[PDB]
RNA sequence: CUUUAAAUCCUUUAACGAGGAUCCAUUGGAGGGCAAGUCUGGUGCCAGCAGCCGCGGUAAUUCCAGCUCCAAUAGCGUAUA
RNA sequence: AGCAGAGUGGCGCAGCGGAAGCGUGCUGGGCCCAUAACCCAGAGGUCGAUGGAUCGAAACCAUCCUCUGCUACCA
């Protein structure tokens, strides 16, 4: 069980929503820093993200979550936390300002192959508030 | 229709109808018997060609 | 000319690659790929293009490998899509013939 | 009764033992090769048949069933050397 | 948190005074058995916006907006 965890823990991803707060903005690019409050969902180290209501734009992945000077790996819903978004290698770098701002939600980039690896796999570690963000992912993000 | 990917459709729609009951069929020497009168015994001289034992036409 | 209704063991579909070999590919309404094989009755009589909704039977002792059954016109696929038997996340993007 | 170390079986021999003599013969096949229905109903390039040509497209002499018929007969079909 | 580059037909570009074009794309017709070539045409422009030095500004000057690339500074 924990080999195919370590096995299946970097092509499955867990649904995500954050909403970023406010004037709680601790960087600006490479690393990509700020303090967010999980509206909904539960966050893992490695899933990437993606904002939908800007064309489907893909900023980067998580390296370290930080919850007032703790390393978090997985954050419940309504706890502030603080995420080091990092981009992607090869793809251009994203700053503030000018492809996000202070007002959007960001969501888990979600992919086919995870939502079947978590159907086959990981139901009991799924639930069904998860489930239903998950189906609201597969709605916004084109997915059929 | 209902799908493709089924089997024995046909066996499965056949109309069953039951065998009826008949007189058993002699085996031995007499079915060489019967076939030897049947076949040279009570023929008439026929012209043209020769129709075959079951030409229901 | 008339409207055919699925039974159980056939869903739609909507095609992806137009492929040759006598073979495509196209999703379910789950997002599942079955590898679609035309019928017989369907290869120079009518044409299939891309991203159209079609009628694909399943099988019923694996999931590798499915058959295509019709194809349905335009406004029939929109009439389709007015009743409501399918969700409201598919679009059909503007598909029919051209003058 | 006989056989046989003792039996069993064969043969001899009692008393019983059949008229739809139910004490009821299967295995393959019926387009050509290759002997034998352009018979009747069902599916409609689907299900399937077919060693080879090929047969199936809502009138199938080849699929699935009933009747008839052909082959060898207590035997017949199939896979391999 | 501040800068650099660019804004012309759906896309991109040539581009400076006596002047809205090209390459590609769309529509109709002919030609052909039909299609692609070929021919005849047509549609599509606030030269990103504002004001000034200007008889003539898309052009020169100042501001703003939009898009793309940049310095390291963090719970």
């Amino acid at each position: 069980k924990k080999q195919k965890q370590e096995e299946f823990k970097h092509i499955a991803v867990f649904p995500c929503k954050m909403k970023i707060l406010p004037q709680y903005i601790f960087n600006s690019r490479d690393p990509i820093v700020m303090g967010v409050t999980v509206e909904a969902g539960q966050v893992k180290q490695g899933t990437p993200m993606c904002v939908p209501s800007k064309n489907f734009v893909d900023i980067g992945i998580v390296t370290s979550i930080e919850v007032n000077h703790k390393q978090v790996d997985v954050a419940k819903k309504g706890q502030e936390v603080c995420v080091k978004i990092e981009p992607i290698p090869g793809e251009s770098p994203k700053m503030f300002g000018r492809h996000f701002e202070a007002t959007d939600i960001l969501v888990s980039k979600i992919s086919r192959q995870s939502i079947d690896a978590l159907k086959d796999w990981f139901r009991d570690e799924m639930q069904k508030s998860d489930w239903q963000l998950i189906v609201e992912l597969k709605k916004v993000f084109e997915i059929i | 229709h209902g799908s493709l990917a089924r089997v024995g459709k046909v066996r499965g729609q056949t109309l069953k109808v039951a065998k009826q009951e008949k007189k058993k069929k002699r085996t031995g020497r007499a079915k060489r018997r019967m076939q030897y009168n049947r076949r040279f015994v009570n023929v008439v001289p026929t012209f043209g060609k020769k129709k075959g034992p079951n030409a229901n036409s | 000319r008339e409207l055919v209704f699925k039974e159980d063991g056939q869903e739609y579909a909507q095609v992806i690659k137009m492929l040759g070999n006598g073979r495509l590919e196209a999703m379910c309404f789950d997002g599942v790929k079955r590898l679609c094989h035309i019928r017989g009755k369907l290869r120079k009589k009518v044409w299939i293009n891309t991203s159209d909704i079609i009628l694909v039977g399943l099988r019923d002792y694996q999931d590798n490998k499915a058959d295509v059954i019709l194809k349905y016109n335009a406004d029939e696929a929109r009439s389709l899509k007015a009743y409501g038997e399918l969700p409201e996340h598919a679009k059909i993007n503007e598909t029919d013939t051209f003058g």
